[PDB]
């Protein structure tokens, strides 16, 4: 509803963030990523370049996954019938990786709608999302 | 030596606290009499029958004695029965609820701390007549001139004569409190509307023997800060009582109108918690 | 003659957190000297009394708090009626254009674009304009409570307040002509409504439409 | 079937006993005349004793003799097929899942997520009652 | 406008010692960690926050971050007193403002 | 209960709050009393009763498994009040009239713990 | 080799009485503090419409009539008049949760509210409940008659219809107390 | 991006100067009958979009359908989600409000300016100068 | 809870503090909680119950005595709400008073049928048994105090003091823990087929008892004078600083007693003794001892005679059915 808010300056800001919900990993790796920084010779690299490193990472690894698959397991065969989720456990596992990555960074970053909705400490969910995308994935993996 | 055997509790100073100790001891006396012979004779099964030796097939497929457990079953009857009737003849002497009682306090109670009313005076030897009582009302408190007020930094004080009527009644601000002095071997709770829940805040002492001060606390949940609300009651001579009577219908504190009858200004048994 | 039934009001329970002259302990809670009436009027009236403080029901019921508040005043006036009672209509404005750009650039930061509940930092939040009425939320922003920038008579104009106070009763209480409101937020409730409506009927029509085997 | 409707009778009695007894104590004698509260739930709960005791009596008055109800039967009288029961299944956890989220939502008051639980325990109740009755696709 | 009362547990940063003025000290706005605006502020905690990312400046300890991805400290801004009492930029700023590049902060 | 007995020795405030060591007890005495015994007991009832009667098999296992995972689940809501900044309900567990009621103790973890 | 008596009719009439204590809570709360307020104890903007509340009643009646011949019916080796009898009787409580939204949006429209005053706040509480337990009870019926009609009658459905029936009928029971209580000792 | 006054019907934002694109959305939003419902239908609809390909991609990952047959069509599907995902993300911006010049702001300043190595060379040939550009908005329409 | 949420959220005045709420809400409150506590006791009576016969190599003592008791008390359970009202002064004395006298002497009739069942036994002294009898010595303790709470004036003066804590924690604790942990280490070979070791439960039944004795025997010593329930502190001036230590340091001993058991179980889950034939504890009884001990799906495979409430017993020994059917009512 752009009539309730208000026409763009630069002065203006609030607590309206968290864009549409198919690009939100982008902002919740941001949102999460620690402050870490570089200083040599009049030259500062800041922390948001990680992030971006890690999208790109992200886009190169969707298309090789084919070629990295094929060379890992060393198979060469024609196939025209799929396979039943319950028979791959490596594929399916992988899989769960990858999604419960994404649910996490998604909602790491739904941290201001989290903590008004329900009271919960800012900084108490942050330090969640911060241990979750990292001591979460191993154990639904093996789960 | 009956101290050991009153289970630590503090000498009375009423008469119907001698009472309720002389129940207590006899009680005491007859529970631990009661363990003491179950115990033993668990412990005589346990040992001799423990002789398990190694010659030995079947002890005996007996489970009925049917007179026996009648016996044992009827046994208790008799004296749970004395108990109760000892329990009623002594409760019914701790509500005697006497008509004319001599001195009177309104007790006042709110969040986390109390406040005394100091109702009336009346003597029966004719000395001291008064009434505090306050039209200041337009609440169902009770309002008085002359009121004993606390603070978060000041124990609350009460200041009372030795050997009289006395009797206090219940008004409670917010929540459920219960009035409680640990000498006076009696508790009570406090409620907002007792008179519209239809229970007594009414009860009434004979006399006190001994004097000096004691401590008292609340005893039920009653917010947060339950534990730092304690208070103080003083006992007095009458004359005494009189004379510091006088002294607070002149504007004065708690602090100056018992350091001018020669006492300790504040508290002797408790002192204010620094962090609050 | 309110003085009196004010301080003994105040008295029978105020003390055990400030203080009897309004001294105020130093562990416990403030001194309550610079502060008037007003801030009186807005901690009782909204429901913010004694806790363990959202908001709760009020104990006193518009007839004690104007005797404790002028109680408080005699050791920031709130706005009144010339028949005596508190104004409600008066304080209404007429300019909505300056209203808003004011409610963008002071009151929409913390709160939100509508109003509704705000996200802060470590337990204490914003919280939604809805439950509160003109006077109220007048004295609320002239009194500043915790975790509030006070606002100062001086630098905002009455016709500013007036224009705030038409803009966040007309914001928020007029119907959305968009239909059902999903709460005022960003997307984040509209990608949650699509995860649990858009595409649940869509596979459910299509293993309806399709055959499984 | 007799011991148990005798024995839920012997609690009806007790309990009308009990109720009645304490509603003549509280008439007179009392501060505040009748509780009635106490008083309410110890008739309803010997309704309670009365309306059960009378169910089983009357599916017991028009009952012919069981073997377990039958002193000196052999096994051999009760052979035979018993009801159907149950195999593994994993809808209950679902409809627990929903009810939890159904009493979050009336925990913290969120009328869109108190929708969403009770439209969830309508789903997961449809699931569970269908779970053994649809029969093969038609295609 | 910090009160008045403490006063004393500012740390008066290494190079800005006398850039302040009594209870006035004048902070920038831009955020250094993408370059969001900064409104929200807390007077009984003394710590702002930046609403896209949640980060937090402590204004007593020259506005270092504390919390949150935010990298270096904001900009502060001197301030003076005009001939007729009003308020004016005692000079310009030391360090860039807005997030830090290649070249510089 | 542990921290508890650690906090009440050595009297004074040594390192726990007055709110937090009221929470403490309501929630030490509501886990304690309304989600180990009854389940135990259920427990054992799931363990033996088939057995001691000689049944085959449970009237209902569905029902069986509805409310073991039940009391499962509302266990873990109602025990997560400690994520709450300010607590869970502060009340004891005798949860008596005037300061369970809107009034007094406003936070959310009382209607958690309902 | 069935047993005669059968499971889930005992564990229906248990069920059946825990909710009956749990009204029976619910009359504990409504019957708390009438005594206390004198006199006229309902407030004076109250006044109930005996021209709608005893034709609710009536009709819950008859939809219990139509449950005993749905059942009935279902003892006998035929659905459709099963299906019948639990359509009209789905109709008329259909109808009379309608009768019930009337008065409470007429209610609502010119007085009480659940804030507003105690009697208010406990009748609403007392009627919410059963209006909850009665669209439950909807909800059972047209979940019964699609299981119905989708498999072969087996005994296991009689079963159903049968608790389904009585536990219709001891709402119809609650609900008559309920207004026998309040509409006629006020 | 030419500052103008609303003078419409939306009496509460009257005689506030404002963006043009915004006075636009605003016309097709309350003055033209239906308008609102038009708009609304094809932002659900690009919400589903996002959806039903995330959904169909995850399916298609399940299967296993990615062997050797079939590679060249993965790597066509990656590449169409990279780019529905970025055409997406420049779909709520046009309607330049505070909460979208917000998010393009810190996203494409911030990042494209964060680049180790070309950096500012990047966001000047995008934005034509400084962040606020008067092309900005034009260009993203045309893209 | 319906009604107080609706009241938390809505604001119906149904606990108000103008009618008498106050009184109603705790009336309900108690009458719901003290039948609670009174639901923990009986199934664990049964658990010793059945756990005694097995080492006493007895039938059990007053059977019908025992069924009765038991219905005595789960019938007068639901009567006695009110005896948590005596601080608040607004309801009946005598009648209650009266209720819970009564109520106390089923569970002495529980005591006697079980000391009648040990009495002139063949005892070995096995964990099981060992906690049986710590037990029935912690209930005796628990029973004893509250029949001493039960005067009214005595808890006119001693309620919310550590007397009352000192009672409940007594018999719901010697209750609950010690006989879960027993039929723990009897069904553990039922259910996984496999056997606890003995050493370790010894250790760990001995350090339990002693820290619960330890750390709760004082208590009555320091609630008898003034220091109720729920306090976070109190002043240095008073004394009773001493105890509190000592009960502190006993709780630090009952802390450490949980780990012995499982690790204990722990390692007896995949290793340790296999029971490879049925009942491993001979002169089983209750019929469970007529299957493999580890039990396939459904439970059963075979039938025995039903004739007596110990058939696993007759059918593994037939030849004292005689006299099993001989002496049985001497007495
Ligand atoms: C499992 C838990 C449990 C059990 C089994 C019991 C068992 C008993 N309880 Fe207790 N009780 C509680 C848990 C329990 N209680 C709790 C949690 C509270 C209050 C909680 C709160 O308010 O904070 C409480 C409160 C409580 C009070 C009120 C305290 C107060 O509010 O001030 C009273 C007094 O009437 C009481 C008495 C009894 C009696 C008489 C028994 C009897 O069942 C046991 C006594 C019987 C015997 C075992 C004695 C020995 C018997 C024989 C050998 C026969 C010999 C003959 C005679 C001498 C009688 N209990
Ligand atoms: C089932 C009921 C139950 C159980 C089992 C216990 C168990 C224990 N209790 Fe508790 N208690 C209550 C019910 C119970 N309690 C109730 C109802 C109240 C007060 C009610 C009221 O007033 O509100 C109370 C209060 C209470 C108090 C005073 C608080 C109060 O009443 O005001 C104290 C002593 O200070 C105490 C001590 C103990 C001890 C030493 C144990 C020991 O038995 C516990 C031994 C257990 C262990 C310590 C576990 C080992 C812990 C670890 C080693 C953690 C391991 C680490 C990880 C794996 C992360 N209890
Ligand atoms: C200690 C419990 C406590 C009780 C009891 C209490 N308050 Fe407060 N209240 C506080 C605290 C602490 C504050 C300071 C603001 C805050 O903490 O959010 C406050 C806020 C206030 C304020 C506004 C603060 C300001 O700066 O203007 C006023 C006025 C006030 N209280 C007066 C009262 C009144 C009237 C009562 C009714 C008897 C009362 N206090 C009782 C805790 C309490
Ligand atoms: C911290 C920065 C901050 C800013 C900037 C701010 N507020 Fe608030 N506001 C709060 C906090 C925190 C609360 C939560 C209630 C409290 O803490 O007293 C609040 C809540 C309120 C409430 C009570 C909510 C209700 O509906 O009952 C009113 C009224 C209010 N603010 C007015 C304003 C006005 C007017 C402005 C600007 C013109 C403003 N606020 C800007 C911090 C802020
Ligand atoms: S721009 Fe400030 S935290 Fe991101």
């Amino acid at each position: 509803p752009i009539w309730n808010l208000g026409p763009y300056k630069p002065s203006q800001v609030s607590a309206g963030s968290q864009p549409d919900f198919y690009m939100m990993w982008t902002e919740g790796l941001a949102r999460i990523w620690p402050p870490w920084e570089f200083y040599f010779w009049h030259h500062t690299i800041p922390a948001p370049v990680w992030v971006a490193v890690i999208m790109g990472l992200v886009f190169v690894l969707l298309p090789a996954y084919p070629f990295l698959e094929k060379r890992f397991t060393g198979d060469y065969a024609h196939h025209n019938l799929l396979q039943r989720p319950r028979d791959v456990p490596v594929r399916t596992a992988i899989g769960a990786m990858a999604i419960a990555f994404y649910m996490v960074l998604t909602l790491a970053a739904m941290n201001d709608i989290i903590a008004l909705k329900f009271h919960i400490s800012l900084n108490a969910t942050t330090w969640i999302g911060r241990i979750g995308m990292v001591i979460l994935p191993p154990f639904v993996y093996f789960i | 030596w009956s101290e050991a055997l009153g289970i630590g509790w503090p000498e009375g100073i009423t008469p119907e606290a001698h009472l309720n100790r002389e129940l207590w001891i006899g009680a005491v006396i007859a529970s631990l009499a009661v363990g003491v012979i179950v115990w033993g004779l668990i412990f005589w099964s346990a040992v001799f029958h423990r002789k398990k030796n190694t010659d030995t097939e079947l002890p005996r497929q007996f489970g009925y004695n049917m007179p026996l457990e009648l016996v044992l079953t009827v046994i208790p009857f008799l004296i749970i029965s004395v108990l109760f009737y000892f329990t009623v003849v002594v409760q019914e002497k701790m509500l005697q609820i006497a008509k004319d009682p001599e001195v009177v306090i309104d007790i006042t109670s709110f969040q986390w701390n109390w406040k005394f009313g100091y109702q009336r005076v009346n003597f029966k030897d004719g000395t001291l007549t008064y009434d505090g009582a306050d039209p200041e009302r337009k609440t169902y408190l009770n309002f008085d001139k002359v009121e004993t007020l606390g603070t978060s930094t000041e124990i609350p004080v009460l200041v009372l004569p030795s050997g009289k009527r006395i009797e206090f009644q219940m008004a409670s601000a917010d929540v459920i409190h219960a009035f409680w002095v640990p000498e006076f071997l009696f508790k009570r709770d406090v409620m907002p509307n007792p008179v519209a829940n239809n229970s007594v805040n009414v009860f009434q002492i004979e006399e006190i023997i001994k004097t000096g001060a004691f401590v008292g606390h609340c005893a039920e949940m009653c917010g947060t800060y339950h534990s730092m609300m304690n208070f103080e009651v003083r006992v007095v001579t009458p004359n005494d009582f009189k004379a510091y009577l006088q002294q607070r219908i002149d504007g004065k504190t708690n602090a100056e109108a018992l350091r001018a009858i020669n006492q300790p200004p504040l508290a002797v048994t408790t002192h204010p918690f620094d962090t609050r | 003659a309110l003085l009196r039934t004010g301080k003994q009001l105040f008295d029978t329970s105020c003390v055990s957190c400030h203080g009897a002259n309004l001294q105020g302990v130093p562990d416990h809670g403030p001194s309550l000297i610079g502060v008037g009436e007003a801030a009186v009027y807005f901690q009782v009236s909204t429901g913010r009394m004694p806790a363990m403080a959202p908001r709760k029901d009020p104990i006193f019921d518009e007839a004690q708090i104007d005797a404790i508040g002028a109680y408080v005043q005699a050791n920031p006036t709130v706005v009144r009626n010339p028949d005596g009672s508190i104004a409600t209509q008066s304080l209404r404005g007429n300019d909505l254009g300056r209203g808003g750009d004011l409610f963008r650039l002071n009151c929409a930061s913390c709160h939100n674009f509508t109003g509704k509940g705000g996200a802060l930092s470590s337990g204490k939040y914003a919280p939604d304009l809805a439950p509160a009425n003109e006077q109220q939320i007048l004295t609320a922003m002239l009194t500043g409570p915790q975790n509030m920038p006070k606002f100062s008579n001086r630098q905002l104009s009455f016709e500013a307040k007036k224009d705030i106070i038409a803009y966040v009763k007309v914001a928020t209480e007029a119907r959305q002509p968009g239909g059902y409101l999903l709460g005022g937020f960003g997307p984040a409730p509209e990608g949650m409504a699509m995860w649990i409506i858009g595409m649940v009927a869509a596979i459910g029509l299509a293993l309806w439409i399709g055959a499984r085997s | 079937m007799h011991i148990e409707a005798r024995l839920f009778e012997f609690v009806a009695a007790f309990f009308v006993v009990t109720a009645v007894l304490y509603g003549v104590l509280t008439s007179m004698f009392a501060t505040g005349g009748v509780e009635w509260a106490g008083t309410t739930a110890l008739a309803l709960t010997g309704g309670m004793a009365l309306i059960v005791a009378t169910f089983f009596r009357f599916v017991a008055r028009r009952l012919d003799s069981r073997p377990e109800d039958y002193e000196g039967a052999e096994i051999s009288d009760g052979a035979g097929e018993l009801g159907f029961f149950s195999p593994h299944s994993w809808w209950p956890i679902m409809v627990a899942l929903s009810g939890s989220v159904a009493a979050v939502g009336i925990a913290l008051w969120l009328p869109w997520l108190i929708a969403a639980g009770v439209a969830f325990i309508l789903a997961s109740a449809a699931g569970l009652v269908f779970e053994y009755y649809v029969g093969p696709e038609k295609h | 406008r910090i009160k008045p009362s403490d006063l004393g547990r500012v740390v008066k940063r290494k190079g800005q010692e006398s850039f302040n003025f009594g209870e006035f000290f004048a902070f920038t706005k831009v955020c250094s960690h993408l370059g969001c605006p900064s409104s929200l502020y807390e007077q009984q905690s003394y710590r702002i926050l930046c609403p896209c990312h949640q980060s937090q400046f402590d204004a007593l300890h020259f506005a270092k971050p504390i919390f949150g991805p935010a990298a270096r400290a904001l900009a502060q801004l001197p301030i003076t007193i005009d001939t007729d009492g009003y308020l004016v930029a005692n000079g310009d700023f030391v360090e860039p403002v807005g997030p830090a590049f290649w070249e510089r902060t | 209960a542990l921290l508890m007995r650690t906090e009440l020795a050595a009297p004074g405030l040594q390192f726990l709050s007055n709110e937090q060591f009221n929470q403490l007890f309501t929630m030490h005495g509501t886990i304690m009393l309304l989600f180990y015994a009854t389940p135990i007991v259920f427990g054992f009832a799931n363990l033996v009763l088939p057995l001691q009667i000689g049944a085959p098999d449970v009237a209902f296992p569905r029902l069986n498994a509805f409310s073991f995972w039940l009391f499962v689940f509302g266990a873990t809501i109602g025990a997560a009040g400690f994520i709450t900044p300010g607590g869970a309900a502060d009340f004891g567990w005798t949860a008596y009239t005037p300061l369970t009621d809107a009034i007094h103790s406003p936070g959310a973890g009382g209607d958690l713990w309902i | 080799s069935l047993n005669r008596p059968n499971m889930v009719s005992v564990g229906t009439i248990v069920w059946l009485s825990s909710e009956l204590m749990f009204f029976a809570g619910l009359f504990a709360f409504y019957f708390s503090a009438r005594a206390q307020a004198g006199g006229n104890w309902p407030p004076p903007p109250t006044e109930l419409n005996l021209y709608q509340a005893v034709p609710v009643t009536l009709v819950l009646i008859a939809s219990s009539f139509t449950c005993q011949m749905g059942v009935f019916a279902a003892e006998r080796g035929d659905i459709f008049g099963l299906r019948r009898w639990y359509v009209i009787t789905f109709l008329m409580g259909l109808f009379f949760v309608l009768g019930q939204a009337y008065e409470y949006r007429n209610l609502m429209s010119h007085g009480t509210s659940i804030p507003s005053s105690a009697y208010g706040s406990v009748f609403y509480l007392a009627t919410g409940f059963h209006g909850l337990h009665v669209t439950g009870g909807l909800i059972a019926f047209i979940f019964l008659l699609v299981r119905t009609g989708m498999s072969k009658f087996t005994p296991a459905q009689a079963t159903a219809s049968i608790v389904v029936s009585y536990y219709w009928h001891f709402v119809d029971i609650v609900w008559i107390a309920l207004f026998t209580v309040i509409y006629f000792i006020r | 991006m030419v500052d103008v006054t609303y003078n419409g019907v939306y009496q509460p934002l009257r005689g506030v100067e404002m963006s043009r694109a915004y006075q636009s959305a605003l016309d097709i939003s309350f003055e033209v009958r239906g308008g609102l419902f038009v708009r609304q239908i094809h932002h659900w609809a690009a919400l589903m979009f996002a959806a039903a390909i995330m959904v169909h991609l995850a399916r298609i990952f399940f299967t296993g359908a990615f062997r050797r047959p079939r590679e060249t069509n993965w790597v066509i599907g990656s590449l169409l989600l990279i780019l529905a995902m970025f055409e997406g993300y420049f779909g709520y911006s046009l309607p330049d409000d505070l909460l979208s010049g917000l998010g393009l702001r810190a996203a494409l300043s911030s990042i494209t300016l964060g680049m180790p190595v070309i950096g500012t060379w990047l966001h000047w040939a995008l934005f034509g100068g400084d962040f606020p550009g008067t092309i900005l908005i034009p260009r993203l329409y045309a893209l | 809870l319906f009604g107080l949420a609706a009241d938390r959220h809505l604001g119906a005045h149904i606990y108000d503090a103008a009618n008498g709420g106050v009184l109603l809400w705790q009336h309900l409150f108690w009458f719901f909680g003290h039948p609670e506590v009174y639901i923990i006791a009986l199934p664990f009576f049964g658990i010793v119950s059945e756990i005694f016969p097995v080492f006493s190599r007895k039938p059990i003592f007053g059977y019908t005595t025992l069924v009765y008791a038991t219905l005595s008390i789960a019938a007068l359970s639901v009567a006695v709400w009110a005896h948590h009202m005596f601080a608040t002064g607004a309801v009946l004395l005598p009648f209650f008073s009266f209720m819970t006298y009564l109520i106390a002497v089923p569970t002495g009739i529980k005591f006697f049928n079980w000391i009648g069942t040990m009495w002139k036994g063949q005892l070995t002294f096995e964990t099981p048994m060992l906690f049986s009898v710590g037990f029935m010595v912690t209930f005796l303790l628990g029973g004893l105090t509250g029949v001493l709470l039960a005067s009214p004036p005595l808890d006119f003066h001693v309620t919310d003091s550590y007397f009352v804590v000192a009672h409940f924690h007594y018999v719901l604790f010697g209750t609950i823990v010690f006989a879960t942990f027993a039929g723990i280490y009897f069904w553990f070979p039922k259910m996984t087929g496999r056997l606890l070791d003995e050493r370790l439960g010894k250790l760990h039944f001995w350090l339990t008892f002693i820290g619960f004795h330890t750390t709760f025997l004082v208590q009555h010593w320091l609630g008898d004078e003034g220091m109720p329930r729920r306090y976070a502190d109190y002043l240095p001036t008073d004394g009773f600083q001493g105890l509190n230590v000592v009960s502190t340091i006993g709780a630090f001993i009952l802390g450490a007693s949980m780990f012995p058991f499982v690790w204990n179980v722990f390692k007896s889950w995949r290793y340790g003794e296999v029971v490879t034939v049925d009942d491993p504890w001979g002169y089983g009884n209750s019929l469970e001892w007529a299957t493999s001990c580890p039990p396939p799906r459904h439970n059963f495979t075979e039938l025995p005679r039903i004739r007596s409430e110990r058939p696993a017993f007759e059918l593994h020994y037939p030849h004292m059915v005689e006299r099993l059917r001989a002496e049985a009512h001497v007495g």
